[PDB]
């Protein structure tokens, strides 16, 4: 139990971490690129709305 | 000796995360325009359940869905024309989860009997029963037509083989009840939120834990992947939601308000990932902004606690269920 | 004093048509208030609304102007509507009392005893029996009196008064008032007995560590209805048994005091957290 | 097109007709939840009269009881599902004041306090069975073990005047002290929305089903009386 827990923390410690300014920028870029096909943001006309 | 080494390593992990925080997500997205105001109205209301509802899953075709209720029924609906298609009675009246196959051929179920049952829609009779868990089932998701991942109250998750009914692999490491899980878009990794206020990222092929996130303070109730696949969100019963990044291995933003003190039962994202929809214990649902952490809408058409919430694959409608035995479609 | 009298009679019309519409809209708009018990309340509210819309204004105008101008046919139609609305409102209170009696005395079989179809059938039956008592005998001139003053009253077109024979007065009074009174008295006696028995049971087990409400509620429910409707239905028999004892002004005053009861039902049968929340939301 | 539209509406009617028959059975049955302190002898009570379910009918009334044995933990996350039951049945071994297993009665009292003070179980009554009475009587008349050693409040306690013993005063005093230890917690927290019904139970009693029936009848009657503002 104790030996297994020690190995797990060592395994998780040796990974590559990138800075937050890259992850936030990537999230913002994805949202800006795919905001066009978001029917919940921009309402669709009633002609093309199957529920109304 | 061994205990000292574990404490020393926990400091090394924390120290590395501090060096990667150039800035916060809030600072970068200050110049982006606000989403504004969002108003939604109920389009359909589904009736027929005799008791309070626990689970709900949309279909891949974005037209059919399934729901489970405490009275012992598993009704498949038609969201467009509001017509019941199937009604499967259950052996056990205590059901806590349900799922719908990607191909639409099967439906899964489970609950307090520690068993997962698979039904054959296009044949409706019981096709398979999976046993081996020592606690109540909490969630289940379909990898494909012949695989399924389940989480239970014995602090373990498993990957099953429906053809032979055997656990291909088992995932261990949590110290509390596992409450929810969610699959990656490519179906190669998944995350689980447990009762020890921690979330873990697993590997289906290898069967090992890779990263652990411990930002919350109480029981974690819901979890959901960002559409990109490089982030996820969680919801606990301390009235807070948090956004975690896999490549940075740390929390990015928190969504909380001073007038909310009730717990959170379910979370979900939008088609583009800009909006975050979360259900609460105060009988209504709130809509957040993922990049700015501010409220944008309220869905307050239910009379009892909201227990489930889902968004279609094409992102046209949002379905919610509650304890008053009614489903509603919001568009 | 005609100006002052019209002001008061205008306030009675508004009070009846405001609370009763509020009850109907609140039940219809929402979905948590649609139970078996509320159908009887809806029927009672509809009867009270019809009364307050089609009885009080015409009677007030007839009293103030001292002359009926709408002709004989509308006089008789107004009398028929008046009798129908009075009869169909008192009989719903008996239904509510019996519903509570069955709910409390026999709790295991209450769900099987009362259903939506049975409630609808009961309401339709009550309204049919109310209609048979009012329109059928009046419109066929079976209620008419035989003395000379009655003949002159029915002959004149400007005059619209109430004259009736002994048999019709006795039968209508009995059907409209006397059976529901004794039924409700018996029902509420049993309910009070059950309530005090449960109160005694609770005290014995938990007396060391620890009937005003029931008495007050039953007193309100019985007293309002009795004080509103008893003197009129007494003088209804009295004035026909003895011709010269009762005048007409007292008759009208007691009938109007009875009419006033229609404005109190929302204040009695609609005092619950759910109804108050619904009222606040609107 | 038009042909498929009628086909869907035909299958809906068949389903909606079946749900009407099922609603009659659902509303005419009563659900009970059975708990235990760990060694309270609750299985003996059930047998004599994942999840285990039993069905029985008394006086043409249908009852259906649930027993949970597949889950054993100090945290009960699943307890929130049973917020629509008629009553909860709590079984405790009253003859275990000297069993350290810290003793068992203290753990049972803590479990009762936790169950009573719950966010979801705020309108549910409890039928309490104080099991193993003969063992308690024997261990009291033995005189080797004293309750005041483990419960010092027993030093200053007297049998209530409104008591109905059948016997030797010591067992009556012990029984009433033990039941008051539960009645105190029951009365302190409650606000009149739910009560507790304590009973003394042994291994030879055959009248437990009658007690459950009468307690459920009282529960429903009190519910209706409180709803109609008559109590
Ligand atoms: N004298 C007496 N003995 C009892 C009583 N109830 C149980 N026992 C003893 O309990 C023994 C059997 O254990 P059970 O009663 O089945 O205990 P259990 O069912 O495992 O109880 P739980 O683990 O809490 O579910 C019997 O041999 C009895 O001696 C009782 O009411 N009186
Ligand atoms: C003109 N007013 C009428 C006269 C007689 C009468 C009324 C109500 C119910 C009855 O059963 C009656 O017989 C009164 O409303």
């Amino acid at each position: 139990q104790a030996r297994k827990l020690v190995e797990q923390l060592k395994m998780e410690a040796n990974i590559d971490r990138i800075k937050v300014s890259k992850a936030a920028a990537d999230l913002m870029a994805y949202c800006e690129a795919h905001a066009k096909e978001d029917p919940l943001l921009t309402p669709v006309p009633a002609s093309e709305n199957p529920f109304r | 000796q061994l205990r000292q080494e574990a404490e020393q390593l926990k400091n090394q992990i924390r120290d590395a995360r501090k060096a990667c925080a150039d800035a916060t997500l809030s600072q970068i997205t200050n110049n982006i325009d606000p989403v504004g105001r969002i108003q939604m109205r109920t389009r359909r209301t589904l009736r027929g359940h005799l008791a309070k509802i626990y689970a709900m899953h949309w279909g891949t075709d974005s037209r059919l869905l399934v729901s489970a209720s405490q009275d012992g029924k598993l009704i498949i609906w038609d969201s467009y024309t509001t017509n019941k298609v199937h009604a499967i009675p259950l052996r056990s009246s205590w059901v806590m989860t349900c799922a719908y196959a990607p191909s639409g051929n099967y439906v899964a179920c489970g609950g307090l009997d520690n068993i997962c049952s698979i039904y054959n829609l296009k044949t409706v009779r019981v096709s398979r029963e999976l046993a081996g868990h020592t606690g109540y089932l909490s969630c289940c998701r379909f990898l494909d037509d012949n695989q399924i991942v389940t989480s239970s109250g014995d602090t373990t998750c498993a990957l099953w083989d429906i053809e032979t009914g055997q656990q291909t692999t088992t995932f261990t490491g949590h110290t509390g009840d596992v409450m929810s899980l969610s699959l990656a878009p490519d179906t190669r990794l998944f995350v689980s939120g447990a009762c020890d206020a921690s979330a873990k990222l697993w590997d289906v092929r290898e069967g090992m834990c890779r990263q652990t996130f411990t930002g919350h303070e109480s029981d974690i109730n819901a979890i959901c992947f960002f559409p990109n696949g490089n982030a996820f969100a969680t919801g606990s019963d301390d009235a807070t939601c948090r956004l975690f990044d896999l490549r940075a291995d740390q929390e990015l933003m928190t969504y909380s308000h001073d007038n909310i003190i009730c717990g959170i039962t379910s979370v979900s994202f939008s088609k583009s990932g800009r909006l975050l929809l979360a259900g609460y214990d105060d009988f209504n649902c709130n809509v957040w902004d993922a990049l700015k952490a501010d409220r944008a809408g309220v869905l307050a058409g239910h009379d009892n606690r909201v227990s489930c919430l889902g968004v279609t694959d094409d992102g046209m409608a949002v379905a919610t269920g509650s304890w008053d035995s009614f489903l509603k479609i919001w568009n | 004093w005609v100006v002052g009298m019209g002001i008061v009679m205008s306030l009675i019309v508004l009070a009846i048509v405001f609370g009763n519409v509020l009850v109907i809209t609140a039940i219809a708009k929402f979905e948590r208030l649609q139970t078996v018990t509320n159908y009887f309340i809806t029927s009672l509210a509809c009867a009270d609304l019809v009364m307050g819309l089609a009885v009080v204004p015409f009677g007030a105008a007839h009293i103030l102007t001292k002359t009926w101008t709408f002709g004989n046919f509308w006089c008789e139609f107004w009398t028929s509507i008046d009798v129908l609305c009075v009869t169909a409102s008192i009989e719903t209170l008996c239904v509510i009392a019996v519903d509570r009696y069955f709910a409390i005395t026999s709790p295991f079989k209450y769900q099987s005893l009362l259903t939506k179809n049975k409630a609808r059938v009961i309401i339709l039956m009550v309204w049919i029996v109310s209609g048979l008592t009012s329109f059928l005998p009046i419109q066929m001139h079976w209620y008419r009196a035989t003395h000379q003053e009655a003949i002159n009253c029915y002959a004149e077109e400007t005059c619209c008064d109430f004259f009736t024979n002994q048999a019709y007065a006795i039968a209508s009074s009995i059907v409209s008032f006397y059976v529901p009174l004794v039924i409700m008295v018996f029902v509420y006696s049993r309910v009070f007995q059950e309530a005090k028995r449960q109160l005694q049971k609770i005290d014995k087990s938990e007396g060391r560590f620890h009937e005003h409400k029931a008495l007050k509620t039953l007193g309100i429910i019985m007293g309002t209805f009795t004080l509103c409707w008893l003197p009129f239905f007494i003088v209804n028999i009295v004035h026909v048994i003895q011709d010269n004892l009762i005048r007409k002004e007292v008759y009208i005053l007691l009938n109007w005091i009875g009419y006033v009861n229609s404005g109190f039902n929302p204040l009695i049968y609609c005092r619950s957290p759910d109804f108050r929340i619904a009222f606040q939301e609107l | 097109q038009r042909n498929e539209e009628k086909a869907q509406r035909e299958a809906n009617k068949k389903i909606e007709k079946q749900l009407q028959k099922d609603k009659q059975v659902y509303r005419a049955t009563h659900r009970l939840l059975l708990l235990g302190a760990g060694e309270s002898g609750k299985s003996t009570i059930v047998k004599q009269m994942g999840i285990f379910e039993t069905k029985f009918q008394v006086d043409k009334v249908n009852f259906h009881m649930f027993d949970v044995g597949g889950q054993r933990d100090e945290r009960r996350k699943w307890i929130q599902c049973f917020n629509d039951v008629t009553a909860i049945i709590f079984v405790v071994a009253s003859s275990s004041y000297n069993m350290v297993i810290t003793n068992r009665l203290q753990e049972a009292l803590n479990l009762f306090k936790s169950i009573w003070n719950n966010r979801w179980l705020r309108t549910i009554s409890v039928i309490l069975f104080l099991n193993k009475q003969d063992l308690l009587a024997e261990k009291v008349l033995a005189g080797k073990s004293k309750i005041e050693d483990y419960f010092p409040e027993f030093a200053r306690y007297t049998t209530p005047e409104d008591a109905t013993p059948e016997e030797d005063p010591r067992v009556t005093r012990a029984k009433y002290f033990i039941r008051d230890e539960f009645l105190r917690i029951s009365t302190a927290s409650g606000d009149g929305r739910h009560y507790c019904y304590p009973h003394f139970t042994c291994a030879v009693d055959t009248e437990n089903i009658r007690r459950v029936f009468n307690d459920c009848r009282d529960i429903i009657q009190r519910m209706h009386l409180r709803q109609y503002e008559l109590l």
